[PDB]
DNA sequence: CGCCTAGGTTGGGTAGGGTGGTGGCG
């Protein structure tokens, strides 16, 4: 069994439950275009 | 990894330590994908061409890490495998095909703000992301240059290491090795006149190479570090496994049980 | 006091830190 975590994963506590950008994460977005 | 930078803190709360208990060393890297389901790859853990094939008692997982050596204290979590699974149709006699393993914990962790698992992809999110060109992101504790030749630079960082890397077209991945690539496989890295460097090494194996999606700001793993041949050389791309294309058996394995 | 660099399943970044509870000096 998979257990606990599918719901809330790939968010991470000290920036996206914070809305707050790394410091290079912009540069993977500007890359998708 | 080869020409990144010190993570910040909190920044890959997924990022794994695969462990060794005697004699304590760090193996590899590895990824957090629920509070009991580590991924890696299958090559840190069974590699007999080397004399490698650790069982579940030889090693342990190490959490919410961030220094390479100290034990971060009321920090990191340091659990035990129940059990190891390693793909069976891994193909460690030649190229490393399916280069991945699951490895299930002894008892559950608790999440934190360091630790917090990432998400497998769908069909979707692989068919939007997996592009030439886009760019994902890959952490670990492995070299920073070449260690098995006189090299100048520290070879293994103080802190988690990461660097962004752009996926590379299919027939650019293949021409640029002897080696022979599966679907299994993609390769990343900046092309030689391409203005940026930036790879993987030894000892970020298992580590995970996630994207960020547009469309639900979840991270997501799209690839295992596998291999490559040198580090950060021009001409040569570090190899990924390609977990999307894995992920059938990752969910057999998964949920298989109650 | 205000500094200095420190063990531990661990450095020294400072005696807090993304974490306890801790010295020895001039
Ligand atoms: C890397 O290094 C590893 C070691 O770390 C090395 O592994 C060794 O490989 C060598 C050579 O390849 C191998 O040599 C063989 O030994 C065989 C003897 O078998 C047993 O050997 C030792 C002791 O003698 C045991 O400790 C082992 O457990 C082994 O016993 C079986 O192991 C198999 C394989 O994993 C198991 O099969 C799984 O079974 C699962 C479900 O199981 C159940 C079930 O119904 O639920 C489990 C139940 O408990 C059991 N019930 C009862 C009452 O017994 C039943 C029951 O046994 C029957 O199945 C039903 O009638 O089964 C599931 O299905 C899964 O799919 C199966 O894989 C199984 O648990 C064990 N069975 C038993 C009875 O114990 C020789 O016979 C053989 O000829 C050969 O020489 C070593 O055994 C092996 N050593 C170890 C420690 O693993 C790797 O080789 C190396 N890798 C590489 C790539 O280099
Ligand atoms: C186990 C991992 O730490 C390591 C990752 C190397 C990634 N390198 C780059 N540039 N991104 N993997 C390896 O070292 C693998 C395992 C065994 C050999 N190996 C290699 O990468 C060889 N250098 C090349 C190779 C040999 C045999 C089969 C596949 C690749
Ligand atoms: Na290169
Ligand atoms: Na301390």
């Amino acid at each position: 069994t998979f257990g606990s975590g599918e719901a809330d994963c790939g968010l991470r506590p000290l920036f996206e439950k914070k809305s707050l950008e790394d410091k290079t994460e912009r540069e993977l977005l500007e890359s998708y275009i | 990894i080869v020409e990144g930078s010190d993570a910040e803190i909190g920044m890959s709360p997924w990022q794994v330590m695969l462990f060794r208990k005697s004699p304590q060393e760090l193996l590899c890297g590895a990824s957090l994908i629920s509070d009991r389901w580590v991924l890696t790859a299958a090559h840190c853990l069974l590699y007999p061409p080397w004399d490698k094939n650790f069982t579940e008692n030889d090693l342990l997982v190490r959490i919410g890490k961030h220094s390479r050596t100290r034990y971060e204290r009321n920090i990191e979590k340091i659990s035990m495998l129940e059990k190891i699974y390693i793909h069976p149709r891994y193909n460690w006699r030649e190229n490393l095909d399916r280069d991945i393993a699951l490895m299930k914990l002894k008892k559950p962790v608790a999440f934190s703000d360091y630790i917090h698992p990432v998400c497998l992809p769908d069909r979707e999110t692989a068919a939007s992301l997996l592009q030439a060109g886009y760019k994902g992101r890959v952490t670990g504790w492995g070299n920073l240059k070449e260690t098995w030749t006189a090299n100048v630079g520290k070879g293994q960082p103080s802190v988690l290491q990461v660097v962004n890397l752009p996926i590379v077209e299919r027939p650019v991945c293949k021409d640029s090795t002897r080696i022979r690539i599966t679907d299994n496989m993609f390769c990343a890295g900046y092309k030689p006149d391409e203005g940026k460097r930036g790879d993987a090494c030894e000892g970020d194996s298992g580590g995970p190479f996630v994207m960020k999606s547009p469309f639900n700001n979840r991270w997501y793993q799209m690839g295992i570090v596998s291999w490559g041949e040198g580090c950060d050389r021009d001409g040569k791309y570090g190899f990924y496994t390609h977990v999307f294309r894995l992920k059938k058996w990752i969910q057999k394995v998964i949920d298989q049980f109650g």
